[PDB]
């Protein structure tokens, strides 16, 4: 999906 | 008895109220009005001294024009120099309370003083490095105010018990004591040659006094409130004076009369020092309301205005040369303006 | 004011000595003190200057990495340590206080000395080895002037058996205790001093405008 | 450019100028206080039971460090002596309610010194002397208050009743003249005390806490 | 004291007036004569100025 | 379409926060002089607001251009310095509340503590606490391909990822709120002990405590939930979270500084 600050 | 007495007092003021008017030929103002004006006067700051962690209640230039001192609430008593702005010399105190200090012509000794009812006279020239209690003077009622130097071993006093003196420092005993006021005085001016002196006090007067004799040779009156600060011409033939009623006045010795007044109907704080200058064209002077104004001495109007202290002023004051003059406050900083 | 300096021994070459002073009578702490050697047939030649508070040490180029200088406020001692003994490190010492604000008259004082016997820069110039109204003339390599308005030159005379004094700082101000005879002037490289109504011995120019001191040749007025 | 004179100079002024860095923090811990009043009053008992030119008493609480200054003389005309007194923590007023004649007098001088131009931020603690004298002449009953304050006959109450009574009406008497025009700058402490009291210095430190807790409030902007 | 008052009053009374105009000119003359020395209201180059 | 909005969103809240940062910074370095110790704190708190927002353009670009562009050697830097000041602007908050508690509860023995070299030397202790806490972030910063064939970069490379959200939670909130939330408990107790101030300051705290709240939940609710379970509104919403994840940078200094008494008189000098 997503992660941190930004998705994929 | 004293009905008779009062009736002469009386004939005797208006005799002198009626040889006042019959001396009064003309205005200054309309006679000075031919002078062309000075015109637009401004300075700027060029030096700022800190080092102080409380108010300040006086100060006095050197003869030199390069050497000052400074006394606080904090304790402490500092002698500063102008150019580099170095310290010298810093003393404490043994009270905390402190009004005064005076600057010796010679440039040997110090004298400080306050609410302990004591003048203290320092010594700064000594061996081993060390500035030493030189001697203590004490004999008065009440608290000081003022105090000049004559010479190197005479020094005038002014207190808050309706007095002042003269005192000897070897002796240690006022050789002279002046009276004659009805309420506390306040200031104290002396004469360049040092033959006559005068004061003022709470009682909206002044006094004029000569060192030699001690008595009284002249009075005046035309305020309505203390007064708080005064100031001597160079010539050595006219006063001007400054009160708590926001107005100043100037007086002359040899007419025996007031010339002028300057005031302002935008202005209702009251006044705590003024000065003069060199050549005698501006009167400078400071007011309660955070800010020191310039007025010209003949025409009477107004020409400038100093401002950049946060508190009230308390001092300033003008040097020999006319190079600089030099202000303080409440913000424990010093200004020296060109 | 008392400054009392005790100590050292002759010891062979490539040993170790100390040297201990002690003062009474003045603050310690306020002034800044000079280690200064004479040798036995020679002038004056300054050695080692130390600030007060200790936070500069300066030491002579020429002998820098062989002596140490130091002292201690509370016990009011002035001391060094000496490394590497050699022959020509044979000289008497002399320890000296200054005080340094404005007005100031430096190198006041001058205490009694101990005899150790072992087992670029401006260059002054004097007027001759020696002279018998009198004047003395003194010149320099480069002017001793500054911007600020100041100039640096001492007047120091030595009498036989007595340690050097103060006469002259400035070329203007005389010291404490000098009588008014003595008078002195000059500019730029040329330095004069004068007395009228003559009091012999040995006169020394000083610089004082950079860091490394060098004495005069020494003038003798017999 | 700069010489090794002005260096040296340059070092002797730092070095001054390290010494009142340092010994600023000595003085800037203790707390000050001005005492004030009139004659006839138990300044110097309860002066000697807290110990227990101008003059000067300093004590310690709960290592806390008080000093008091009171000045003496120029005939109650202290127009011009007061302003330097401008950063005093407190000020303590100390009255005698046992005499009926002089009680306008201690109005007056309340009223006089609450207007201050220059006090503007000071606060006041209200001492109130000789209770037991006060009841005692109450108890006498020769002792009229309607002839000296009329209202006080018609005056409404909100070991006798009779001396408490007065001492509410005193105590209000006193306090009404405080919060005519306070503006919330500055407030009053009303207390009773007698000649054999040890309990004081608790309340000073109580009532200085009050006002130390109260600015600090009032300069971090929570009201 | 009522007879030290009068004779303070009298021994004060006894004294010489000028003339207002005459004052006024004395001053006057005396600010034109040495007005070129005031180094306030006539500003100097930064050359004489020891503090700029 | 939506990512014109949100790039809108991006450049309006980054305009306003430079602009109030800005003032807050020129007004307190100008004419305050930094006498009270209280302008210490703000000016750190301000200044590492301002810093936060420099990366915000960089960020837009990414999400506008659907790729990365400016290289490797740039977005490590970037979330170097992102990692520093989200984590130092917390701290700072936290460390004035502290400061804040001790003047109210404890006026006279707090007076020993609190003197300006201490203060001057607690500014350098966050930054440098920060920076040891934040030390992998940037270790293992790599970058990796997408969907619609272009390379973003991200952070350190199965159940590490979860402990490390596990790690950055605990952090993040179980120690910054619980000892914000006591001390202004505490500070009503005492106040309410001792009719109008009440009023004022429980509003103070409860708008205060509900803007932290409402701004950083949604964020790590939402990270929570992925980590533990492909349209492109899951997409969009993540854009929208970490949109509102900087409001706070731009609320904080009007609310501590503009609505302060002793901050207007001298607004009015200049």
């Amino acid at each position: 999906x997503c992660f941190x600050k930004t998705c994929t | 008895e004293l009905d008779q007495l009062r009736q002469e007092a009386e004939q005797l003021k208006n005799q002198i109220r009626d040889a006042r008017k019959a001396c009064a030929d003309a205005t200054l103002s309309q006679i000075t009005n031919n002078i062309d004006p000075v015109g637009r006067i401004q300075m700027r700051t060029r030096r700022t001294l800190r080092g102080h962690l409380a108010k300040i209640y006086a100060m006095h230039w050197g003869t030199d024009s390069r050497l000052l001192v400074s006394a606080s609430q904090d304790g402490k008593l500092i002698i500063w120099d102008s150019y580099t702005t170095n310290k010298v010399h810093a003393i404490p105190l043994r009270s905390s309370w402190v009004m005064t200090c005076a600057y010796a012509p010679s440039g040997n000794y110090v004298a400080c003083g306050g609410l302990d009812n004591i003048c203290s006279i320092y010594n700064l020239k000594t061996r081993e490095g060390n500035v030493r209690v030189s001697r203590e003077l004490a004999g008065h009622t009440g608290y000081l105010s003022c105090c000049r130097f004559l010479d190197d071993n005479q020094i005038v006093t002014s207190s808050g018990d309706t007095t002042c003196a003269l005192w000897d420092i070897e002796t240690g005993q006022q050789t002279t004591t002046f009276t004659g006021h009805t309420g506390d005085v306040m200031s104290l001016s002396l004469a360049p040659d040092t033959r006559l002196f005068v004061s003022g006090a709470c009682d909206a007067s002044a006094k004029l006094w000569d060192v030699r004799e001690g008595m009284c040779r002249q009075t005046f009156t035309g305020h309505e409130s203390d007064i708080n600060a005064i100031c001597f011409f160079p010539n050595g033939n006219a006063f001007a004076t400054g009160s708590d009623d926001a107005t100043c006045r100037l007086f002359d010795l040899r007419a025996d009369q007031e010339l002028m007044t300057y005031s302002h109907d935008n202005i209702i704080c009251g006044i705590t020092s003024v000065s003069f200058s060199k050549s005698g064209r501006l009167l400078l002077a400071g007011y309660d309301d955070f800010n020191c104004n310039v007025w010209d001495a003949l025409k009477a109007d107004r020409a400038g205005v100093l401002a950049g202290h946060d508190n009230r002023v308390s001092c300033l004051g003008v040097t020999d040369d006319g190079m600089a003059v030099a202000t303080g406050s409440w913000d424990s900083f010093l200004k020296i303006w060109n | 004011v008392q400054l009392v300096e005790s100590g050292g021994g002759l010891v062979q070459p490539g040993g170790s000595r100390k040297l201990s002073c002690s003062a009474s009578g003045f603050a310690f702490s306020s002034f800044g003190m000079h280690w200064v050697r004479q040798a036995p047939e020679k002038g004056l030649e300054w050695v080692a200057y130390i600030s007060s508070g200790s936070g500069t040490i300066y030491y002579a180029d020429t002998v820098k990495g062989r002596f140490t200088i130091s002292r201690d406020d509370p016990k009011n001692t002035l001391f060094l340590q000496m490394t590497s003994l050699r022959s020509e490190d044979t000289a008497m010492y002399y320890c000296v206080r200054s005080i340094y604000y404005y007005g100031s008259s430096p190198f006041d004082f001058w205490g009694q000395g101990t005899t150790l016997t072992v087992s670029s820069d401006i260059v002054m110039t004097q007027a001759t080895s020696s002279v018998p109204s009198v004047s003395i003339s003194c010149r320099s390599s480069k002017s001793l002037l500054h911007s600020n308005g100041n100039t640096y030159l001492y007047w120091f005379l030595q009498r036989p058996g007595q340690s050097p004094q103060l006469l002259i700082y400035r070329m203007s101000n005389l010291a404490s205790g000098v009588p008014e005879r003595f008078s002195g002037s000059g500019s730029g490289t040329a330095f004069t001093l004068t007395i009228s109504r003559l009091d012999v011995g040995v006169y020394y120019c000083m610089q004082h405008l950079e860091y490394p001191l060098t004495f005069g040749a020494g003038t003798k007025l017999e | 450019t700069v010489s090794a004179e002005d260096k040296a100079a340059a070092e002797r002024s730092k070095m001054i100028d390290k010494n009142l860095r340092e010994d600023g923090e000595k003085a800037r811990r203790t707390l000050r206080l001005l005492l004030l009043g009139a004659d006839n009053s138990g300044k110097s008992t309860i002066v000697k039971q807290m110990r227990i030119g101008i003059f000067e008493t300093k004590f310690q609480v709960d290592k806390v460090n008080f000093h008091m200054f009171d000045v003496g003389g120029q005939r109650d005309e202290r127009r011009k002596w007061i302003q330097c007194f401008n950063d005093v923590t407190a000020i303590i007023f100390v009255v005698d309610s046992s005499d009926y004649n002089r009680l306008q007098e201690a109005l007056n001088d309340f009223k006089s010194i609450w207007n201050n131009r220059w006090l503007r931020t000071i606060s006041v603690i209200l001492f109130l002397n000789k209770q037991d004298l006060l009841a005692e002449k109450v108890l006498a009953g020769k002792s009229k208050i309607e002839d000296y304050f009329p209202e006080f006959a018609r005056y409404t109450t909100p070991e006798d009743p009779r001396v408490t009574r007065a001492k509410y009406f005193i105590r209000k008497e006193f306090v009404d003249i405080s919060t005519a025009s306070g503006d919330g700058r500055h407030i009053c402490y009303p207390h009773f005390t007698c000649a054999v009291d040890t309990e004081n210095a608790r309340r000073i430190f109580n009532d200085c806490k009050d006002i130390i807790l109260q600015m600090n409030l009032r300069e971090y902007n929570l009201v | 004291q009522a007879r030290k008052l009068v004779e303070q009053l009298k021994m004060e009374a006894n004294i010489d007036r000028i003339k207002v105009s005459k004052a006024a000119a004395d001053l006057m003359a005396y600010c034109e004569a040495h007005a070129k020395e005031d180094p306030l209201l006539t500003p100097v180059p930064a050359s004489e100025n020891p503090f700029r | 379409t939506s990512n014109a909005v949100l790039t809108f969103i991006y450049f309006v809240v980054c305009i306003i926060g430079l602009c109030g940062n800005t003032l807050v910074i020129y007004v307190i370095l100008r004419y305050a002089k930094m006498k009270t110790i209280t302008n210490i704190y703000i000016l750190n708190l301000a200044i590492a607001d301002e810093l936060f927002m420099l990366g915000l353009p960089f960020l837009a670009m990414q999400v506008a251009l659907v790729h990365w562009p400016f290289g490797k050697a740039i977005c490590r830097v970037v979330m170097t310095v992102d990692g520093i000041n989200q984590f130092t602007s917390i701290f700072c908050l936290t460390v004035m509340s502290i400061d804040r508690y001790l003047a109210v509860v404890h006026p006279i023995k707090s007076a020993k503590w609190r003197r300006p070299r201490t203060a001057k030397m607690i500014t350098m202790a966050v930054w440098g606490v920060s920076l040891l806490v934040i030390l992998p972030i940037m270790i293992y910063a790599g970058l990796r391909s997408n969907q619609w064939g272009r390379s973003s970069c991200t952070i350190n490379w199965g159940a590490w990822y979860t402990g490390f959200i596990i790690y950055t939670f605990i952090l993040g909130f179980l120690v910054p709120l619980t000892i914000i939330c006591l001390c202004y408990l505490f500070i009503i107790i005492k106040v309410k002990s001792s009719k109008k101030s009440e009023k004022k300051v429980t509003r103070m705290v409860s708008i205060v405590v509900a803007v932290f709240i409402f701004c950083w939940l949604p964020f790590y609710i939402f990270n929570v939930s992925s980590v533990s379970m492909p349209t492109p509104a899951l997409k969009g919403m993540f854009d929208f979270v970490v949109v509102l994840t900087y409001a706070n940078s731009c609320a904080n200094p009007i609310l501590y500084a503009f609505l302060s008494d002793n901050f207007k008189k001298s607004f009015q000098n200049v």
